[PDB]
């Protein structure tokens, strides 16, 4: 039996909205330490990693480790049936043939109870070696979303050049070209060991920014030749990290 | 355009 | 000659918005007692009944009873040309070739005059026996609309089980299933006047048409008995009501 | 070398939104007096004329007169990348193969610069003789937009009858017909300066393009005489205007 109660149920609503466009199906690894999800998109160009720590929940119990296979579109649909101030409880029996989801409000007048079928997935897990990066940019999440949206109307790739004093985003296509310069100051801060210059597919960045409602800040971590990390903190709980392989 | 298990 | 002036013209805008998606054409039966409309949808699964009492209008005159045939899509389009605080006057001549609709504000800087062609329809009239129902649920209209919208992403049909203590809405489909339980409130009240339990199954596609009437009232009433159509009623304050009838499944 | 700095950059965002649906391509005539644009739509039914005077910009400089050919859809897309409080600088060098556009805020945290390729266009200039009109109607721009939108669900043409005392808009189609009467106000004014009555018919499809200029001004002016094009004018405060010309029917 697994059971986790989250009073700030809107966190789960936003997590699923931030996932369902990038990936269809994923395995939720539950253990006594928390919830972990790790999945590559079908094209193997990006990977998303979700961490929700045990201690972030209001009640949390894992009698035994589980790997639930979930259609994220279906779970997304169910979570749209929760109000933004609902208390959300997740709950899975020994068999784990279904995931139960309970939506409540402190006044308790509407209680909703959903049962969704799980599925069998090759749970293929993978690891990320904790590194430091040449450049780490912390900036408002809304600003980064706007940059990625605007530049995607210029071209389909963005060159991210990071220096000690600022970060630039550049794109070009048939219309012409464009460059957006951000200065270190809604703070923009840059921790740089060395300069970097990387190119990334804008279509994937615009999937990542569906996580923007989870945090007013976003962090970009870059080094030569390695995937970009785009991380949104889920306050008092964990994070949503997106990995994007550079071009060439 | 690269891919990812390539990287891990 | 018929003429009715309604200061709260938004009532008429909301009524047509609540009708036009369920019904193409309908007959407005005008009498000195008020305006009544009664029409089944084309599949004959549901019926809508509108009552607007003469005394709910600011002025009301019916020289003689009439049965105007109206394309509700056309009337809906005209009423979209009225502002939400407009005064709306309806007017029909003896011929009854066309319905005149006049929109004005208290300002009066802008006065709009629309003339809409009527139609011939087979004015077939039905009636409903006033019943008492096993279960009558009064609940906030916005909550009922949300429940019907949400469950329609789970399945095609909703099972409504009503008891003394509360009412439950259930649906199931490919994704899984879902149940929503509402409790009676103490004091957006939820109240249940209940002689006998019922449990009935209804098509969600039609309920989602009915909730287009939600702007007319902050309250909705569901009236249920075994083997008979559900009644979904929205009060039109100081004026009348919009009632939807839905036949159960099996 | 040309360079113009506009602190209220939203003016440029709104101008391009008011242009891009009516015309794909146009020539920006830059001189030391300001910016002017003049272009017919492809069907030759309407013409738009933009004036932005030198002195309306915060800095302005034309070393020499230029005639930049611009894809307005491409410039519209770039201007969507500017925030509504951004300072916008336009810049072109002698060659004039590209137009540079620079977007900043006062805090200077984010600076964007775009380069868009120009085009070669048959720069076909035309002229409008300054006349007086039998009738000139000044009225709120949102009200005119609503009238054109609403009547376009009745028919595809509007008859505009202007008298000393008021202006009427009429349309008719398969649904029926509609008339909107506006009275002069005494004091959102409606004012009419009239020499002689006019009654003219215009394609509603084009007027609905013109009202995309509504965000530029709370007021619009209609200028009419018999058998001549309607002028629909939006003042761009402290700077210039956007005028649309529409040839009447018959």
């Amino acid at each position: 039996m697994f059971e986790a109660r989250l009073v700030q149920g809107s966190i789960l609503k936003k997590v699923l909205e931030a996932l369902k466009d990038l990936i269809n199906e994923a395995c939720w690894d539950i253990s006594s330490s928390g919830v972990n999800l790790q999945s590559m998109d079908s094209s193997h160009v990006s990977l998303v990693q979700l961490t929700l720590r045990s201690e972030g929940f209001d009640t949390y119990r894992c009698d035994r480790n589980l790997a639930m296979g979930v259609n994220l579109t279906s779970m997304s649909k169910i979570l749209k049936c929760a109000g933004n101030e609902d208390i959300i409880t997740l709950r899975a029996e020994d068999n784990a043939d279904t995931l139960a989801l309970v939506f409540e409000a402190p006044n308790q007048e509407k209680v909703s109870d959903y049962e969704m079928k799980l599925m069998d997935l090759d749970v293929e897990q993978l690891g990320i070696p904790e590194q430091e990066y040449s450049c780490v940019v912390k900036m408002p999440s809304g600003e980064f979303a706007r940059i990625c949206r605007d530049l995607s109307h210029i071209g389909d790739a963005v060159v991210i050049s990071c220096a000690k004093d600022g970060v630039k985003f550049s794109a070009s296509g048939e219309l012409g070209n464009g460059n957006i310069k951000l200065s270190q100051t809604e703070a923009v801060t840059i921790e740089m060991n060395e300069p970097v210059q990387l190119t990334f597919a804008l279509r994937y960045l615009n999937f990542f920014t569906k996580a923007t409602p989870l945090s007013s800040t976003v962090t970009l971590s870059m080094s030569a030749d390695v995937p970009l990390v785009v991380e949104y903190k889920i306050a008092d709980m964990g994070h949503l990290k997106y990995y994007l392989a550079p071009k060439i | 355009q690269t891919l990812l298990d390539l990287f891990f």
